[PDB]
C-alpha cells in the first residue's frame, strides 16, 4: 500500500533560498511542497491513489454497440446483421482510450440480448425460447450472406450459442494485435506514395461480429438487439495526451467544428453577489 | 441556453430570508420574522416570467413589534419604573406600599402565545 | 372535478361521525374525525383525526 | 467534606460549598486535536488561557409555573470576549466544555432541576410543515423558554416539555451526560463535554454542537414569607479550543 | 476571448492609482468556469471526490526592463469575497517581485473539515478564493510597452487524490458516429 | 495452487483473501486492481542538469 | 421485483421474460429522461440487470461518505449565515436510483 | 545569487529577486519577554502565527515633487485582522516587525528613496505653542504627508523634509535601522525591528513604538514615454507579538 | 397528567393515619402501562423475552427539613395485591429514612421458575408487584409546605438479558413520509 | 463467550455499609447488585448478551 | 486460507465451522455477529472522583 | 469639511469619473482622446495648504 506523501512541520524563514521563485520557462513543474511557504503542522496523511490507477479508471464494463435483426423478413438482409468491429462509435469510452497514444490490454467481451414481438395482426402466439448465434470472423475470412448459409457452420470461426433467460454470455480476447501496442492516433498513410487513407483507419483490422437467430422463421416478427459491451483489462498505456475539447463527428477520422475554450464570464474579477436584497 | 437569473433578495429588517437552491429561474426564498416580530405580508416568492427577463413574484414583506398590553394595576400598589410599551421578554416589577404585605410572585413578564402578546401570569396582591 | 382522496381508513373500532361518512369529494387539507364504535370507549393519548395529504392518501390512523 | 470544590480557569475562578460530585462528561477528557486524526494543514491556533476561561450567561427567573430553558453553545458563546473573536476570524475551530450551573434557595425550600448536555439536538417546528427562523432556535445569551401546552407561533419551535421540543419522552432524557439541581442539596451541576462530533473540526456558525436544557421536574414550591426571587446562572469555558482558516471578519 | 488565444492573457499594465487589483476567480477545480476544461479539471471531472493542495505558475511574459510587485492571495471561505487589498492581505498570500525569475509559486494548501472535497457544486464543500493585486504598479521605461501579459498555470501537488468514478459531464452523443 | 492477498481495507481501524486460477490462458485472468506505484518523474521535472528548487536555477 | 398484467383490453398474450435494469447515479452525474435514452448506457455508472424467475439481486456497497460517519442528525444550516435548509438534509446527498424495462414497448401495459 | 530573498511568515511569503542584502535591526533578532525582566504576573497570550503574518498598508503614489510619507506602527496595525482584535481586548503588549518596503521601476528610471525606522519620532506642531490633533500624528493605514515649505495648517505637525518633522538635519536620519531604495539597484527593505522601550511592556493605543519615513533624497526622474505611475507598497508583520491583561474591548 | 411534567411527579404529603400507602403497579416493563415507553422499557419492546433483576431508585425532592419513612415492597405473584401495610411487608421490602441521602434503591432479584419472561403479556410469566407505603408520615416545622415529590426511576441491573427479536408494537406509519 | 454476571451468596448485616442509600443527584446509576439487600443464594448463571449488540 | 471458528451453541450440555473470503472487498464480507463484549462504564458511572457504593459518597 | 475646487478641465481631454466634491486626499484621473498623447502624470490629488483646499499640481496636457 503506497500512501500520498505527507506535509512535515515548518517555522519562520529569512534566508537566501526561494522556492517560489522558479523557471517555469524550463519546460519544468515545480514541486513546491505546502511547508516551503506557510508554517505548516505535522499531519500524517493516510490517503491512497488507488482508483485513479490506469486499470482502476479502464476496467469496468463499457460498450461499444447496438445491433438490431428480425426473424421473419420478407428481406432476406434484415435477418441477420454484422459490425465490423471499432471502439469509436460511443464517445465515453472512445474519449476514455483516446485520454493514450498508446495501449496494450485484454478485453472482457459481454452481450446483452433482448428481444421485442413487432406489430403484426397475429400476434397471439406461443413461441418457444429463441435461441441466438453470434459469430467471429478474424480479418480475411468468409462471410455469410443469409441466415441459412453453411458459412454459419463456424468450424474454425469462435461462435458463441445462447438461449434466452440465462446469464449473459462473456468471453476474454487476449491482445490481438500485429504490432507492439494498440494505437489510438495514426499520423500517417496507407500508401507510401503519402496518398490512400489518413489516420487511424489504417490499423484497424479486426474482422467482424455476425448476429442470427438459430431458429427457423417463425410466424409473427421478433425483433432482437445486442449491446456488445467492451470492458479493457490487464492494461498498459504510453505517451499521455490531452483530453478532446470539440465533439466527435465520424469513426474514421478526427474531425471536428472548432469549439472554444471553456465557458465565458462576464468579467475579469469576482466580487460579492449583487442579486436581491438584504 | 441557461437559466436567467432572479435579482438578488437582499435582507429583511428584523427578518430572514431562505434561499435553499439558488436564485435562478424557478427558485423559491421563504421569509420569516424573528422573536418578538410579527410578519405582515408574504411568505413566499417565485422566480417567475415577467415580461422580457425574470423577477420575484412578491414584493418584501414587513416585520412589525409584537407588545404586551397596558400591564394591570394591582390594588394598593405601583410599578416600579413603568415603561410606556412592553416588548417581547420584558417584565414589570410591582412594589407595595407602606402598611400592606405581598402575595406570590413580584414580577410579571410579557410572552408571545398565538402570535399575540400576552403577561405570563396574574399580578400579585397586597393585603395588610 | 379537483383531486380527492380515496374512501378514509377503515377502523375495525371506530367509525366516522356524521358530516363525513356520507360524502365524498375530500380535498387535500381535509380533516376528518372519528368516533368510538359500540361498544369500545376513547384512549385519550390519541386525537382522532386525519388529514389527506398532497400525494392524496390519509395520514396514518391506527387504534383510537 | 467532598461537598466542596474549586474550579481554576484562566483568570477565572468558581469556588461551590455545597456540590455532591462535580458531573464530568462521557468519560473522556477534552484534548486538543491530534495529527493522526486531522485534516487541515496549515498551524492551528491554540491561542491562550484567553478564550479558555468562564462566561457568565443571562440570568432567568425560576417561577413556581416555569417549565424550562434551552441555550445553544458554540452560539451562546459568540460576544463573550476574544472567544467569539476567534469565530469570527477562523472557518474552522473545536473546543470542549466546562458547564457549570449554579442555583441556590434556602432549607425551607423545595424543588428539583434536571441540567442535561444534549448532542445535536435538532427541533421540531410548532406548525409541522415550515421553516423555523434562527432567533427562535437560538437567542445568543439570552434562553429560549419551553411551555406546558403545545405551541402554535409561526415560524417557531414546537415547545412542549413532556416533548423537550425534539420529541421524546422527556424522562428518557437521562440518557446524555446530566445531573440535578435538587435544593435539598446540590449546587454542583458540571458537565465537561470533549469534542462530539463526526468530523475532526467544524464551524462554529453553520453548526449546533449540543443543547443546554434546565428543566424543573418537581416544581419551585415555598411557604409565604420566603424569597420568592430564585435566579438561575449559568456558566461556561472553553476548554482546549483552537482555530484554523483565517480569513475576513464572518457572519454577524 | 473564449475564442481566441486570449482567453489565456491576463492583462497588466501601469495603474494611475496603487491599491488596487489585477483578477480574481473561485477555487473550484471542475466547477468554476475558468479552470474547468484544464487538464487537472478534466482529469478531476471523471471523479466526484478531491483532496490534497493546488498550485498555481504565473510567468510574467513582458519586458525584461519592465518590474513590479503583485499580491497573490488566497481566501479561505467563511466569509465573503475581500474587496480592498487590505482584506485579501489577511488571508494565505505572496508578494511576487518581479525579477530574472520570471516565475512565481502559489501554493493553495489543504484547509478543510472533511478530508474531501465534491468536484462538482455543493455549499458544505465550499473551497475559498484566489485573487491577485495590483500591489504597487507597472514601472517602464521610455519606449517600452506597457501593457504585457501575465500567463497561469496550474496543477497539482504530491499528496493530491480523487475518489470517486463518474462519467464525465462534458461528453455528449445523440447517435451513433458513422 | 491457491494464492492469498490481502483486502483493500480502510486506515487508521490486513484481511486475506484467497485465489485460484481456473485456465490454461493467462488472458483469462481476473484484472489487476492492485497495484498502487507510481513514478511522475517523467513528465514533471523531464530536464537535463536537474534542479535543486532551492537555488534559482539560473545564472 | 414483481410484475403485474394491467388490465386492458386485449389482456390475452404470449410474453416473453421481462428483464430490468437498475443504474445507480452518484451525487452529480448526468439523469436519464426516457426509457430510450442514450444515459442508460452505464459505461461508468454501476447497473444491473435482472430476469423475471432468478434469485433477487443483491449487491453489497462500502462506506460511501464524506464525513468519518454517518450523521441521523444534524443541528444546523447549510449556508454559513444561518439561512437555508435547516436540519440532516444538508448532509444526504447520496444520488439516486433510476428503474427501466430493458425490453421494448409491450403489446399490453404490465405495472 | 545572493539578490533573491524568501521571507516565511505565518501563511504568507514575500519573494524578491532585486533584493541587496535584506536588513535587520540593531542587530537583535525578537524573541518573546523573559521571566527574570517581566513585571506582570499572569500569563501571556502568546496568540499564533495569527498575529505574526504580513499586513498589507495602503499604496502612495511616488511622483516627481513629492516629498515623503510617513507612518506609526503599533497604530497603523490597529484593523489588520486579528492583531488589531488583540490591541482591542489586551491592556499590555509587545511585539518585534519585520518592515519590508517594495517599489519598482524600469531600468530607464532613476530615484532614490531612503527607508528609516525611528524610534520615538516625537513630532513638533506646526504653529508653535498648539496641541496637535491624532489624526495628523497616526491616521491609521493612510501616510501622512511631508512638504517642501513649512506648513503652518492649525493643530497639524509642521512637515518640511529637511527637518524631519522633528527637528534635526534630514541627512542625520541614518542613525537609525535604515536602507535605500536605488531604483537601479534595489527593493530589500526589511528592517527587522526588535522591542525597543523603556518598560518591559507596553500599550499599544497611549505610545507609539516607532515611525517608518519614505524619503526621497535623488528624486524620481524619467524621460517621455516611461511609466508614469509608479507605487510605493509597504508591507509589515508583527513577531513573537504577546497579550497581557485581558479586559473588555477598547479604544477605537 | 399524561399531558405534562406531572406524570412524573409522585405526591407525598402529611396523613392523618398512619399504615397507610403511597402508590403501587405491576412489575411489567414493558406491557405495564406505568414504564412502558420508558428508555428500558423500549430497548425492551423490540424483544420478546427477558430475564434478570431491576432496580427501582427514588429521589425525594422535597424540603431539607421534611423528614418521613416509606415502605418499599415487592410481592412476587401467586396471591393477590396486598391491601394492608401488613400484608406487603411479608414481601421483599425496604424500609427508606430520608436525610442527608436523599435518595434510597430498591432492588427486585429474579424469582422465577423459568429462566425466561415474556416482554408482553402472558398468565404463565407474572412477575409481580411494586407498591409503596406510608409507613409513619411526612413531618414538616411551620412555614414550610407539606405537599412534596417523589420522582422515581428505573434501570437494569449486571444480569439482564433479552432474547428475542421482534417488531415494536409502537411504529405505526400509513404513508410514506414525503 | 462473555456470560452474564453471577450472583453471589450472602448473610445477615448490621453494620455502617449503606449501599441502598445513595445520590441520584450526581448523575449517577447505582450499581446495586442483588445479594446486597437480601441474602441470596449461589446462581452460576450461563445468560449471554448475545442477540442484543448493535450488530445482531 | 481459510479460518476455523466455532459455532453459537447452548450452555450446560466448540462445534467449528469453516471460513474463505472470496471477494477482494473487505465490504463483501459477511457480518460480525459473534463479538460479545461490553463496557457500560461510560454511560453508568460517567463521574469524577469515582464512587464506592459502600459509603454515603457525600459530606 | 474642507474641499478643493472644481478640478481644472484639460484640452483634449475628460476625467474619469468626474466627482460632485473632492475631499482631503482624493485624486481626480485625467484620460485623453483618441489622436492625442498624454504629456506628464495623469493624475493630481487634493491638498490641504494653510487650511485651504488646493490640488497639488497642475494638470497634464494633451498634444497630438
Ligand atoms: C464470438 C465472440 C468473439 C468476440 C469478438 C469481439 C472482439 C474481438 C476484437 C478484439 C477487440 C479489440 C479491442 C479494441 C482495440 C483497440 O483498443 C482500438 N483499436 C483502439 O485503439
Ligand atoms: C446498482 C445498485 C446500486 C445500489 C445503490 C443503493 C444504495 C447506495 C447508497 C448508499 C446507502 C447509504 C445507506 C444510508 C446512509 C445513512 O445511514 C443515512 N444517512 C442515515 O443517517
Amino acid at each position: 500500500v503506497v500512501r500520498v506523501a505527507d506535509t512535515m512541520p515548518s517555522g519562520p524563514s529569512n534566508s537566501e533560498s526561494i522556492p517560489a521563485l522558479t523557471a517555469a520557462e524550463t519546460g519544468h513543474t515545480s514541486q513546491v511542497v505546502p511547508s516551503d511557504t506557510i508554517q505548516t503542522r505535522h499531519v500524517r496523511n493516510f490517503h491512497v491513489r488507488s482508483e485513479s490507477s490506469v486499470e482502476n479508471f479502464l476496467s469496468r464494463s463499457a460498450c461499444v454497440y447496438i445491433v438490431e435483426y428480425k426473424t421473419r423478413d420478407d428481406t432476406p438482409d434484415k435477418m441477420y446483421d454484422s459490425w465490423v468491429i471499432n471502439t469509436r462509435q460511443v464517445a465515453q469510452l472512445r474519449r476514455k482510450l483516446e485520454f493514450f497514444t498508446y495501449v496494450r490490454f485484454d478485453v472482457e467481451v459481454t452481450f446483452v440480448i433482448t428481444s421485442v414481438q413487432d406489430d403484426s395482426t397475429r400476434q397471439n402466439t406461443d413461441t418457444p425460447a429463441l435461441t441466438h448465434q453470434i459469430m467471429y470472423v478474424p480479418p480475411g475470412g468468409p462471410i455469410p450472406q443469409a441466415v441459412d448459409d453453411y458459412n454459419w457452420q463456424t468450424s474454425t470461426n469462435p461462435s458463441v450459442f445462447w438461449t434466452e433467460g440465462n446469464a449473459p454470455p462473456r468471453m476474454s480476447i487476449p491482445f490481438m494485435s500485429v504490432g507492439n501496442a494498440y494505437s489510438n492516433f495514426y499520423d500517417g498513410w496507407s500508401h507510401f506514395s503519402q496518398t490512400g487513407v489518413y489516420g487511424f483507419n489504417t490499423l484497424n483490422n479486426m474482422g467482424k461480429l455476425y448476429f442470427r437467430h438459430v431458429n427457423d422463421k417463425t410466424i409473427s416478427p421478433i425483433t432482437s438487439k445486442v449491446r456488445i459491451y467492451f470492458k479493457p483489462k490487464h492494461v498498459k498505456a504510453w505517451v499521455p495526451r490531452p483530453p478532446r475539447l470539440c465533439e466527435y463527428t465520424h469513426k474514421d477520422n478526427v474531425d471536428f467544428e472548432p469549439k472554444g475554450v471553456t465557458t465565458s464570464r462576464t468579467q475579469l474579477t469576482i466580487s460579492n453577489s449583487t442579486h436581491v436584497e438584504n | 441556453c441557461k437559466k436567467k437569473s432572479c435579482p438578488n433578495p437582499g435582507e429583511i429588517r428584523n427578518g430572514q430570508i431562505d434561499v435553499p437552491g439558488g436564485i435562478l429561474f424557478g427558485a423559491t426564498i421563504s421569509f420569516s420574522c424573528n422573536t418578538g416580530y410579527k410578519l405582515f405580508g408574504s411568505t413566499s416568492s417565485f422566480c417567475l416570467i415577467s415580461g422580457s427577463s425574470v423577477q420575484w413574484s412578491d414584493p418584501l414583506p414587513e416585520c412589525r413589534e409584537i407588545y404586551c398590553p397596558a400591564p394591570p394595576q394591582i390594588d394598593n400598589g405601583i410599578i416600579q419604573g413603568e415603561r410606556d410599551h412592553y416588548g417581547y421578554r420584558q417584565s414589570v416589577t410591582y412594589a407595595c406600599n407602606k402598611g400592606f404585605t405581598m402575595i406570590g410572585e413580584h414580577s410579571i413578564y410579557c410572552t408571545v402565545n398565538n402570535d399575540e402578546g400576552e403577561w405570563s401570569g396574574p399580578p400579585p396582591e397586597c393585603r395588610g | 372535478c379537483n383531486r380527492s382522496c380515496e374512501v378514509p381508513t377503515r377502523l375495525n373500532s371506530a367509525s366516522l361521525k356524521q358530516p363525513y361518512i356520507t360524502q365524498n369529494y375530500f380535498p387535500v387539507g381535509t380533516v376528518v374525525e372519528y368516533e368510538c364504535r359500540p361498544g369500545y370507549r376513547r384512549e385519550p393519548s390519541l386525537s382522532p383525526k386525519l388529514t389527506c395529504l398532497q400525494n392524496l392518501k390519509w395520514s396514518t390512523a391506527v387504534e383510537f | 467534606s467532598d461537598r466542596v470544590r474549586s474550579i481554576t480557569l484562566g483568570n477565572s475562578t468558581i469556588t461551590t460549598q455545597e456540590s455532591a460530585n462535580v458531573v464530568v462528561g462521557y468519560g473522556v477528557w477534552p484534548d486538543y486535536l491530534s495529527d493522526e486524526e486531522a485534516t487541515a494543514e496549515d498551524q492551528p491556533t491554540q491561542p491562550d488561557v484567553a478564550t479558555c476561561r468562564f462566561y457568565t450567561l443571562d440570568s432567568v427567573s425560576w417561577m413556581k409555573e416555569s417549565q424550562g430553558w434551552w441555550w445553544k453553545f458554540p452560539d451562546a458563546l459568540r460576544d463573550m470576549g476574544l472567544f467569539g473573536q476567534n469565530m469570527q476570524y477562523h472557518y474552522l475551530g473545536r473546543s470542549g466544555y466546562t458547564i457549570h450551573v449554579q442555583c441556590n434557595a434556602s432549607k425551607f425550600h423545595q424543588g428539583c432541576l434536571l441540567v442535561v448536555c444534549v448532542p445535536e439536538a435538532e427541533m421540531g417546528a410548532a406548525n409541522i410543515n415550515e421553516k423555523i427562523n434562527r432567533e427562535h432556535l437560538s437567542n445568543g445569551e439570552v434562553a429560549n423558554t419551553f411551555s406546558g401546552t403545545k405551541s402554535s407561533n409561526t415560524n417557531d419551535v414546537q415547545q412542549a416539555v413532556f416533548n423537550a421540543g425534539m420529541g421524546v419522552a422527556v424522562g428518557n432524557l437521562t440518557i446524555f451526560p446530566h445531573q440535578w439541581i435538587n435544593l435539598r442539596t446540590n449546587n454542583c451541576a458540571t458537565i465537561v463535554m470533549p469534542y462530539i462530533n463526526s468530523v475532526p473540526m467544524d464551524n462554529m456558525f453553520r453548526h449546533y454542537n449540543f443543547t443546554l436544557m434546565i428543566i424543573p421536574f418537581a416544581k419551585l414550591d415555598y411557604a409565604a414569607g420566603s424569597s420568592t426571587y430564585i435566579p438561575i446562572t449559568v456558566t461556561v469555558a472553553p476548554m482546549c479550543a483552537e482555530y484554523n482558516g483565517l480569513r475576513l471578519a464572518g457572519h454577524q | 476571448n473564449v475564442n481566441s488565444l486570449e482567453a489565456y492573457r491576463i492583462p497588466v499594465h501601469s495603474v494611475t492609482e496603487t491599491g488596487a487589483q489585477v483578477f480574481g476567480f473561485t477555487l473550484q477545480p471542475g466547477a468554476d468556469t475558468v479552470m474547468e476544461r484544464t487538464l487537472l479539471g478534466e482529469i478531476l471531472n471523471y471523479y466526484a471526490n478531491w483532496s490534497g493542495s493546488i498550485k498555481l505558475t504565473f510567468m510574467y511574459c513582458g519586458s525584461a526592463m519592465a518590474t513590479g510587485k503583485f499580491l497573490l492571495a488566497y481566501s479561505p471561505p467563511g466569509a465573503g469575497v475581500p474587496k480592498n487589498r487590505r482584506e485579501a492581505m489577511l488571508g494565505t498570500h505572496i508578494i511576487w517581485d518581479i525579477g530574472l525569475q520570471s516565475s512565481c509559486v502559489l501554493c493553495v494548501p489543504w484547509i478543510s473539515q472533511t478530508h474531501y472535497r465534491f468536484v462538482s457544486k455543493d455549499i458544505y464543500t465550499d473551497a475559498g478564493f484566489i485573487t491577485c493585486w495590483y500591489q504597487t504598479s507597472i514601472v517602464v521605461p521610455a519606449e517600452v510597452q506597457n501593457q504585457s501579459v501575465i500567463l497561469c498555470f496550474v496543477s497539482a501537488c504530491n499528496d493530491f487524490s480523487v475518489r470517486l468514478l463518474r462519467d464525465s459531464p462534458f461528453v455528449r452523443q445523440t447517435a451513433f458516429y458513422q | 495452487g491457491a494464492q492469498v492477498s490481502t483486502q483493500k481495507t480502510g486506515a487508521h481501524e490486513i484481511i486475506h483473501y484467497t485465489n485460484i486460477n481456473y485456465y490454461k490462458d493467462a488472458a483469462s485472468n481476473s484484472a489487476n486492481r492492485q497495484d498502487f506505484t507510481q513514478d511522475p518523474g517523467k513528465f514533471t521535472e523531464p530536464v537535463k542538469d536537474i534542479m535543486v528548487k532551492s537555488l534559482p536555477a539560473l545564472n
